[PDB]
């Protein structure tokens, strides 16, 4: 939207009263773990090709 | 791990993997 503030130096504005407000805050902490054969991934349990 | 000295802790060294008894061959009856 648009909103215009008039400044003047003779006033303030304070407000009178006040909410609480619960939001969402959501963070990925980690990913899963894998490992890796050599041979059983590359060549596939062949004994010429290890 | 290449040395004669292993220090403490867990290592992956190999699979449980069967290697082939002999060769199997089939065709139609
Ligand atoms: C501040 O605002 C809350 C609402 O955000 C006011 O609570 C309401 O008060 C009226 C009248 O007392 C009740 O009929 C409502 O049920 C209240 N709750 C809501 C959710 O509207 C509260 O009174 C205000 N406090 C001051 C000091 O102005
Ligand atoms: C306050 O605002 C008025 C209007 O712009 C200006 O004439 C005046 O000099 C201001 N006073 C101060 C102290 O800034």
């Amino acid at each position: 939207a648009e909103n215009s503030v008039a400044y003047s130096n003779n006033s303030i504005a304070i407000p009178t009263n006040f909410t609480i407000s619960v939001t969402t805050e959501i963070l990925p902490v980690s990913m899963t773990k894998t490992s890796v054969d050599c041979t059983m991934y590359i060549c596939g349990d062949s004994t010429e090709c290890s | 791990l290449k040395s004669f000295t292993v220090e403490k802790g867990i290592y992956q060294t190999s699979n449980f993997r069967v290697q082939p008894t002999e060769s199997i061959v089939r065709f139609p009856n």
